[PDB]
Order: structure tokens, then C-alpha cells, then sequence
RNA sequence: AACGAUAAAAGAAGUGAGAAUCUUCUUCGCCGUAAGGACAAGGGUUCCUGGGGAAGGGUCGUCCGCCCAGGGAAAGUCGGGACCUAAGGUGAGGCCGAACGGCGCAGCCGAUGGACAGCAGGUCAAGAUUCCUGCACCGAUCAUGUGGAGUGAUGGAGGGACGCAUUACGCUAUCCAAUGCCAAGCUAUGGCUAUGCUGGUUGGUACGCUCAAGGGCGAUCGGGUCAGAAAAUCUACCGGUCACAUGCCUCAGACGUAUCGGGAGCUUCCUCGGAAGCGAAGUUGGAAACGCGACGGUGCCAAGAAAAGCUUCUAAACGUUGAAACAUGAUUGCCCGUACCGCAAACCGACACAGGUGUCCGAGUGUCAAUGCACUAAGGCGCGCGAGAGAACCCUCGUUAAGGAACUUUGCAAUCUCACCCCGUAACUUCGGAAGAAGGGGUCCCCACGCUUCGCGUGGGGCGCAGUGAAUAGGCCCAGGCGACUGUUUACCAAAAUCACAGCACUCUGCCAACACGAACAGUGGACGUAUAGGGUGUGACGCCUGCCCGGUGCCGGAAGGUCAAGUGGAGCGGUGCAAGCUGCGAAAUGAAGCCCCGGUGAACGGCUAAGGUAGCGAAAUUCCUUGUCGGGUAAGUUCCGACCUGCACGAAAGGCGUAACGAUCUGGGCGCUGUCUCAACGAGGGACUCGGUGAAAUU
RNA sequence: CCCCCGUGACAGGGGGCGGAGGACCGAACCGGUGCCUGCUGAAACAGUCUCGGAUGAGUUGUGUUUAGGAGUGAAAAGCU
RNA sequence: GAAACGAUGACUGAAUCCGCGCGGACCACCGCGCAAGGCUAAAUACUCCCAGUGACCGAUAGCGCAUAGUACCGUGAGGG
RNA sequence: CGAGCUGGAGAUACGCUUUGACUCGGGGAUGUCCGAAUGGGGAAACCCACCUCGUAAGAGGUAUCCGCAAGGAUGGGAACUCAGGGAACUGAAACAUCUCAGUACCUGAAGGAGAAGAAAGAGAAUUCGAUUCCGUUAGUAGCGGCGAGCGAACCCGGAU
């Protein structure tokens, strides 16, 4: 049939225990120097389009 | 190449395979042959040509009776183009003439022999076959049929002088399976190469045989398959 | 885990709540005898337009073959019916049958066949031999004119009418070339300045004393009635008279002229991209069908539908005063099919599925040729998850020191070989073969000369490691077993030594055949045959051959006798009644096929008590002991070849022994080559690992 | 078939020419040999590579016929 | 079976009222009937349909369906 | 019948109705095409004809089997009725007679029911007086590999 297969259902405990490392890491958001709408470090500010001067449109 | 009818192929009856094997081969049209020859008594005919006509094994002569009616006739061993031919009691015992057995001499070789006046030819029709006249009895003539059997054919029955044509199916050696196919489907399928289910010989473990029988029950080498019938009286000395 | 072929993608611009994924531009890559195009089947609106965005879409969608609404499909000539027949189906009457029903002549139904009138263009968003424009054609009905008489079945005859192979001549579709013609411009990187570059280069019809291969044809008066049911002026047959070349008749197609069309592009407007208007050139040379001329030529055996339309005849009939036919008008033109997908994401496969699906067209360059192979036009497509990384391992690949089968059950796998031309070529043989045997050499480019061309030959020269410079592309040989050979088979574990086969044999069957299907005294198949034929069994090309045993069994033949059933036959035995009688039971003898009994029979089942193996073969696809024993080959040989014979347990059509050739057979050896191996390494691609999107499973 | 050479029981042998074959190589097409792959598949039998046939006992469309102890079967108890 | 009587496919095939059939081989005696021609209400069986009722069900129950022989499966009978 | 109605349809529009709508009874008149199917053909619901009347529209007719004809018949029914034909699993702890069972099924005919019916009878009283049905006789008498097991009738009491 389907060669190796699980021998017992894994308990509510066991299942959740392997889940201990799935928790996402929130971004390290920084305040923007010239439009203040938060940006990612080393990225162009999404709101004003600045990166020292204004690089991108809008 | 001249006029005839279409002979459509068929190997089974009003349902299923009844005569075993039989199936392949060329198209072939049926050519209407004159077996009776009575309604052309007294009228002379000229052998227009001899022809290759399948459905037979024996040659076929294209005859023209002076009245305009063209007819096909079994061409006998010796008949050539231009040789005249006639039918009836008032007709010479010469190559290709149709005349009753009473007017036919003894020891004289015939073919296209009837069995009942009218009906038509029923004996010695294949190439090379001939019936030799033995000697007249009452209103019956004793004859030597191709098999070797002696029959009482009533003198009133027509015949044709000479042995049937197509020299001899001899130098005809087929050669390759498929020459057989040009005609009839893979024949002889051994019953020993069958299963206990299929045929009595069938089964066992390897090559064999045990009691000798056909497809259905019976038995084949030596077993009188003939009935206890009327025709036995009009017959003398069977064997071979 | 996966997200359905490793044929890619990139960027810009647009749209939108939202964009890797929808649209547009420019590139890139993949198919191109297809992965392009046209049908048929089948599907059923999937087609076009506008809108949608829940589910379906293996991801996302603003998009779709999905969801909603509207629209689109046009026929005298195309395909089918109002025409024809095949297999088959049905079938008044007719033949059978417990019923239900089974057959069956004519007739009728039935295309996958026959028959039959339209070609060129234009163009909706979506149809086109259907609509529109140009010019045709067919039938019918009638009007007009010419004709001035016949018309001519439900019937006759002719005709329709039919294979496979090969092939001569002309052609066209179509394709190539050029300092042919016509159009548009420009080019510059170094040059060219056009003798460069790009594109286009003629379809329909009509008339024509023009060129024309090839194809097709006898004419007429008679005679016999015995032929076509009858009649015939028709047809068949026999005869007379002019039938060599020619002679008639038809013109595939080309050319000229004219005309309608199309035509590279050019042009004006534009609501962003369409619409409308205009319109050049038409050459010379080459190649060329499976299409056309054509029902051509030749050769072959296995000997190649029917019926209607058609043409010619008379019967009946109306008729000659108003015919048939021709000609020019007019009128007429039924029903169904027609969108779209249609080698596939619209059909069959539960799935937008790596499978299957009948026909047609299917371009160019190079390559003997080609529908092969590589690249590529037209055209279509990048395969409905994506992006990183560059681990183990797994898959598909490239190279590999030295060695070269040591791998292993086995060279399994993978190399090597690879096309065309010249040279060359063994045993053995059935004289064909074996043969592409084996082995060697050539192969590119230029120039000169010779020649049958796309070309090829001689000569000289050139360049690279290398010239079928990439792709397509036999490794070969020795010996054995089995089977002669091509062929067939276990859909989905067996392709074979199985089955079949040509050939041989035994045997049965005289025709309402044996035999076989079946309710059946039906019908039918054998067979529209007839013993040089048909059934059944076996063996299995060809060569040499095929032995002994007839006791048992079967089959054929004998019969003097024994046995033997219904029935005939009733002697005798008994019941009851006073009785006539009416009744139960009933021997002998006679009575059929069968069996006992006699003989034969082997390419009958069989045996090697009825006899004990004739050849030939033998440790074998058969040999237990067994790895028999000696020889070969190997360093070494349970296999393999060769002898031998002690054949547990070969042997003559359950064929014996042999045999050239054939084989995706099976066995043993050799050369070659190689990552099979010593012994593994490096490299590549797709997965595996990572992120975002969607997210199963057996098991428990 | 048309020409050339030979005779001693031998046949033939040579050239032309023709265009035969269950002939050869090979595509379409029919097929399934060996290996790998695939084995909760792309697929309830396939894929790449390799391989058999390839004018025949060939392949293929439509239409139609035979079925349940019955059919059909180049014969596996195969297929239905 | 000691197996009468009915019925009938094959072969036979009578009596006519001092006649004929039966009474469980058969005979006697006693006894009950008139074959070989036909017709015939009523009580009896069933439930597609209608009504009434129920120590019947009430949504996995009750019909397969609170309505569907549909969707869906299958070439089809059929299944659902 | 006495004010509503315009079907489920819950939806807008148009409307109709005491000069009696709507709904309920009961009769008419229409009633395409297929289907016994019936003009002929046919792959149901489509294709193609002839005759007669008729102004074209349109209307009627064209199956076979009985019978002078009148008039009847074909096809359809859930189950029940009779008839022609008729299984096996099963039981007998195996199986073949036997059983299951004249059940299941097929086929024919018919009806609201059918069948059967007017003694050449039942049976032992010189009683009864067509048939069917129910009770009972009675698991009796009997049948039966005298095994498994099968199984009446008369009398009498009732429906009629
Ligand atoms: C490919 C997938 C399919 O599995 C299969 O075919 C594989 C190959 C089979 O393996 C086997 O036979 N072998 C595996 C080990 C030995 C044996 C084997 C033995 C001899 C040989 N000889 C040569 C020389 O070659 C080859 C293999 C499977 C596993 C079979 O099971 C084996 O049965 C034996 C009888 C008993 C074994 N055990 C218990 C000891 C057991 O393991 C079997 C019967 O399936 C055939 C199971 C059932 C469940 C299925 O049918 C499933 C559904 C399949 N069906 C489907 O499609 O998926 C499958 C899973
Ligand atoms: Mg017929
Ligand atoms: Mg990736
Ligand atoms: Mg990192
Ligand atoms: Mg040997
Ligand atoms: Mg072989
Ligand atoms: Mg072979
Ligand atoms: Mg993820
Ligand atoms: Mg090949
Ligand atoms: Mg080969
Ligand atoms: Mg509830
Ligand atoms: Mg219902």
C-alpha cells in the first residue's frame, strides 16, 4: 500500500509541542525620517519613496 | 473477361460458425454454368473461348449456340476454340456433346453426369475427373464414378463426352501459408493444441493423444457415417 | 507529499481596491509532416459583444472553455432526404413451432459505394460554393418563334461495371533562380552607394484561322428464328462489302485578345486605432505530383459489388389540324445539416489528465533520395504556482589517469560501430544465398582542364586536432540446442522451444453428402460446390528414412452357433357365480439391432504376457549415481564443445536423424570498446533544503 | 523476351533487358524486445531510450452479424 | 403398490332402458347415478384509487422521497 | 356561491368583477405531434406520398384480422383469477427416489372480480341433493429411500 505509515495518532500535547518553533517574528519597523510612515531597515520608505533623497514615484 | 453474378462470401448459417475454418480470399464473381443443357437440343454451338473461372478448379468454355444465346460450359480436356458442339439424343459421341447414357457407348469416358433427368450435372465436375460407362441394364446404366464406386444411373440422364479439363492440380504446390489464405482461413487447428474444455483431444502436460475423436463426440479413422436409405438399391459395390 | 513533462524568460507601459500571473509594446526561447491549417465523429452555445468576479482554475486573478444578459448560425447548385442498390435488416402470400415466437421469394429498409447543376472575389464583433457583387449552370411550368410530324413502358438490349504491380509521353497545382519588371526608402559600424538591401511579380470568364502531348472510335446492306416472355427498326450470332499508316471525333494544358477580379504598397480622417479611397509590375530560365490528360501501356493470378440515372428498342396507348427536339423570354426553386471545439483544456479516458482518436493539406535551406535529420517561413506556442539556494541522497545527463569484464546469475547497463562512394570478402549451401561477411581506403576549401547534369573525374594548391567537421547513424566473428522459413499468442508479470504454416498421411463422405446450427418432416451453412471436392484426426519446409508386436481396447469385416426386448402365442394355475360367463396370473416356441465368439487392422488407442528396439542418436530441453571418464579451450572450466556407452528412464509421422537460410529464441567462446568493475572523482540539469501562495494520504 | 559461347551422359554460362518477392533498409502506421523510470502514477498498464513488422497470413474507417455451458479463439481456458 | 376412478399422446374402437357408469384388484348380490352439448347471479380473492380510524412513525424514524424516481452512477437491463 | 379575483410564485405592469367574476358541481366544444399507432417510411415525437371535397387557406380518407353488413378485435392495467410451460439453492445433517413446489419466473387470456356449477356425484344412512367460501372433523384415515417428511374426505356447524 503506502509503505511507512504512522502507528498511533499523535496526542494534542505532542502535536502542539513540535509547534513551539512556528511563531512568526514581527518586523523591526523603524520610523521614517521624512514622512514618518514606518519602513524596513535598508529598504526605501514605502510612503514618501525616500532613501536620503526621494528615489521612487509617490 | 465476361458477364455473370456476384458470389458474396459467408462461412456461418442463419446464426453461428457451422462449417469450421473458411474466411479469407479474393473477391470472385459467380459465373452461371450450363449443367442441364437440354433446352438447347438440336442447336449447334462454337467454342468462342476457354476461361479462368474461380469457384471451380475446372476450366470453363464460352459457348455460342447459333441462335444468339451465349452460355458457359465446363471445358473438357481436349476441347479447343472453334470446335463445334451440339446437345440431344440426335448428337454424336464426340468431345463436348451432351447426350443421354442410352446413346452413350460402353467404356466411353464421360463427365457432367446427372442423377435425375433435368436437374443438371452432379457427378465428375472437378478437373481431371471422369465417369466411364460400364454397360447398360434395364432403363438404367451401370457406371464407374471418380471414387471407384459403381452406380445405377438411369439411361435417360445426360452426360458430356471426355474427361474434365484443368489438366491436373499437381504442379500447383501452394508453397507458403497465404496461398491457402488467397482462398480459405487458417484451417486445421489441432485439437491436441486445445484445452479439455475446447475439444476431446485437448489437455494433458505436453504433446499427446488417447482414443481418436473429432471436434464433437464421434471417432474419425474408419466409421461408416452413411445412413440406411433408399439410394442403396440404385448402387453396386461401395469400398473406395 | 505535491501543484501534472527541464519548450524559458526579461523589462517597460497600462489597468485596477488589489497585479509574477489580465492588456499593450519590444526582445528572448520552443514546434514547424507540427506543438501550423481543413474536415469527419463526438460535444452542445463552449462562438462574438458587454458585464461579473462566490465557487470552478492545482497559486493569483482585474482574466477564462467559468457566472449573467444580449446577439450570431442565411444554400436550386456543398453533404443528406424528396433517386439507387451492398452486407445486413424486414417481409402480403408461403414454410415450421407448447406459448412468446423461428424462418422466408418478390418487394421494401439500409451508405461505408453509384448518381447528379457554381465558379471568382467582397465582407458582421461573431456565417459564407449559403449573404452582397460579377458573370454562369440545372430541372420543371408556361408564353413566342422555327420544326412540320410522332412520342417511344412496369418489358428487351447496350451502358453504368470496378483487381493487384509496374510504367512511356504531355501537363498543371506548386517551388526555385536572376544585373527581367515594378514599388519603397535608406543606408553610416571598416567597406558597399548599387550590378546593394527589402517586398510584390496574375485568378475567374468570354471570344479567338495560334502552339498542343495524350486520349476515344469501325460504317452499311443482309440471313436464320431455333436467342433476348411476346414484339423491335434495338441487341446477340453467321455471311457479303471499304476496315495497313492514315482517317475521323474530343482538347489536359499553354499562348493571344478583352474584361471582371485581385494585387506590393501608397493616401485621407480617426473618439488610439480601425474605417474609407487609390492601386505598380505581370519577364526569362529551371524543377515538379499521389492531382489532370485518361477507361493510356505492359505484366501478373489469388481472377477483381449491385441497382438506379443514362443510351437504344418495340407492347399498350393517345396521334397525325395543333409532335418530339431546338432557340429566346418569363416564372419557379421544398426539408434537414451549416456557430464553435475537433491529435484536443470543448471528443473517450471521475480531473483545464504526458494515454487514445478516421481522412486531407503540410512551405524553404542543406543533406543520393525522403513526409528522415538539423535550422527555419507562414502560423502557433513558452505547457495556470512563484522565488532563492547550490548539502546528504535520488533521477536524466557530460567527461574521465592507469587498467579493461578483473563486475556479475549473465558484458545487465552503457560505450565502441554508424551515411554515401571505391577496393575487398571465408566455411558452408537448397546454388538464391550466407554478405553490409570479415577487412581497407576515400570524404572539407580553392584553382585549372576534361566531361551526361543538382554534379562528377583527373591534376596542382590550401587550412585545422579533426572535413557524413553539428543532427539523423550496423559493433563484428566462432561453435552449439530448439524451431525449417514470413507470420501467431497469454488486453494488464510468459513472444517462446507455444499456436499456425507449405508439405505428408490415415480416414469419412455418390450428393436432400458426410458434418454442423436449430422449437422444427422449418430453414441454413458445407456448396450456387460434386471425390483431382468437402469433413475430421495427426504429423509439420527439404533430404535420407519410418522397424518389431493384432494378446487387451477401439474400428472394419464373418455368422454356424449361444445369449437377447416389446409383440405374436396361449398350454396350464387360480378367484367368484346355481350357471352361461366375467375375471386375476400365466409357460414352451417364435421374435431385431447389440454382446459373447471368428478373422483383419499401427502415419488405429497402445506395447518393446502379443512381442521384447530395425536404422539412426545417446551423460541428451531426456542421465538418478554425476562435477561420469578422457580430450579440447582457460593461469585455473559443476557450465560449454568433442569422443566414449553403463540409455535410473532415447528411437522412428505422441515421427527418428540431419540440414543451407531465417530468430527482439536459448547456451558457450573470441576480437573490439567501455565507469560493469579496481575505485571512484569532477561537472551539469530536475527534485530534495529555504521563503511566500494553495495543501492531500494510507495509518491511528 | 532478344542476342553471344559450348557439346565429351551432362547442364548451362555471358551480355542486354525486364521489373518479380508472406525480399532487404527505413518513416508515417501497426507492434511491445531489454533496461531504467513511474509504483497514494502525468497514466487502474504509461514514459524516455532500445527493439519487431513495414506490398502483406498487411493496416484502418463507417455499416452490420454471432453471447452465457453460449459466442469467438493462427489455442493463453485468451477475449466476450 | 393388491391401485380402482378421473385425465390422454399412440394404437384400437361398445352397448340403447329385460340398456349404460360407479361403489379402491376382481366376481356375485345389494345400493347410488343418466357421460360423450351449452349458459348462469350470490357468498370468496385483491388494493392503483377514496374515506375513516390507530397503547403506528415523527426527520439516521416513516415510503426510496416532508416529495425524487430527481441529482448522481451505468453502453444497457438496472441502481439511486 | 355571494365579493372577490388576476395558478405554486411569494414579482411589477395590465386588468376583470352584484348586467354576478373567482372557486366548487355537472355536461359540451377545442384537443398539434409521437405512442396499439393504423397511408408508406422511420434511428418515438420525424421524413415522404396518393385519393376525395375545397376559394387558397384548410377539412376528411388511405393498417391488418372476423364477418353480407351492422358491429366487434389489436394496446394498457398495482395486486387478485384461470390456463400453456415450469426451476434451483434448500431439507433428507453426504445423495439419486423423495423434498423445496407446481413455489419463483416466463407466456396466454380476462374481469371488477374470476374460477367453479346443476350428480354417469358424495358414501353405506336403501341418508344427501349444483358450486364456491369459513369453522370442524384432523395431524385423523392414508402416503412415504414406511426415511426426511407429506397429508385428505364424509358427517356435523356457518356465509350464501
Ligand atoms: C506495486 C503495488 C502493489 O504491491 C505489489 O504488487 C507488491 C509487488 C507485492 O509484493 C509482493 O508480492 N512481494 C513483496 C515481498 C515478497 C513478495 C514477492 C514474492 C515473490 C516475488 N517473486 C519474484 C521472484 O519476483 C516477488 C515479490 C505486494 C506488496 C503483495 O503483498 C505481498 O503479498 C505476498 C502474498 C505476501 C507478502 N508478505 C505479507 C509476506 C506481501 O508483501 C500484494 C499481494 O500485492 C501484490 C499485497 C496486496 C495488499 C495488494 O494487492 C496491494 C494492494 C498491491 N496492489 C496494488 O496495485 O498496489 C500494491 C500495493
Ligand atoms: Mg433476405
Ligand atoms: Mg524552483
Ligand atoms: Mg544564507
Ligand atoms: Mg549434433
Ligand atoms: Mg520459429
Ligand atoms: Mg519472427
Ligand atoms: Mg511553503
Ligand atoms: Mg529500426
Ligand atoms: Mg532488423
Ligand atoms: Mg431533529
Ligand atoms: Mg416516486
Amino acid at each position: 500500500a503506502k509503505h511507512p505509515v504512522p502507528k498511533k495518532k499523535t496526542s494534542k500535547s505532542k502535536r502542539d509541542m513540535r509547534r513551539s518553533h512556528h511563531a512568526l517574528t514581527a518586523p523591526n519597523l523603524t520610523e521614517c525620517p521624512q514622512c514618518h510612515g514606518k519602513k524596513l531597515s535598508h529598504h526605501i520608505c514605502p510612503n514618501c519613496g525616500y532613501y536620503d533623497g526621494r528615489q521612487v514615484l509617490a | 473477361l465476361t458477364e455473370a453474378l456476384p458470389k458474396t462470401g459467408g462461412r456461418n448459417n442463419r446464426g453461428r460458425i457451422t462449417s469450421r475454418f473458411i474466411g479469407g480470399g479474393h473477391k470472385r464473381l459467380y459465373r452461371i454454368i450450363d449443367f442441364k443443357r437440354r433446352d438447347k437440343s438440336g442447336v449447334n454451338a462454337k467454342v468462342a473461348a476457354i476461361e479462368y473461372d474461380p469457384n471451380r478448379s475446372a476450366r470453363i468454355a464460352l459457348l455460342h449456340y447459333a441462335d444468339g444465346e451465349k452460355r458457359y460450359i465446363l471445358a473438357p480436356e481436349g476441347l479447343t476454340v472453334g470446335a463445334t458442339v451440339n446437345a440431344g439424343p440426335e448428337a454424336e459421341p464426340k468431345l463436348g456433346n451432351a447426350l443421354p447414357l442410352r446413346f452413350v457407348p460402353v467404356g466411353a469416358v464421360v463427365h457432367a453426369l446427372e442423377l435425375v433427368p433435368g436437374k443438371g450435372a452432379q457427378l465428375a465436375r472437378s478437373a481431371g475427373t471422369s465417369v466411364q460407362v460400364q454397360g447398360k441394364e434395364s432403363d438404367y446404366v451401370i457406371v464407374r464414378l471418380p471414387s471407384g464406386e459403381l452406380r445405377r444411373v438411369h439411361s435417360e440422364c445426360y452426360a458430356t463426352i471426355g474427361a474434365v479439363g484443368n489438366a491436373e492440380h499437381k504442379n500447383i504446390v501452394l508453397g507458403k501459408a497465404g496461398r491457402s489464405r488467397w482462398l480459405g482461413r487458417k484451417p486445421h487447428q489441432r485439437g491436441s493444441a486445445m484445452n479439455p474444455v475446447d475439444h476431446p483431444h485437448g489437455g494433458g502436460e505436453g504433446r499427446t493423444g488417447a482414443g481418436r475423436v473429432p471436434v464433437t463426440p464421434w471417432g474419425k479413422p474408419t466409421k461408416g457415417l452413411k445412413t440406411r436409405r433408399k439410394r442403396k438399391t440404385s448402387d453396386r459395390f461401395i469400398v473406395t
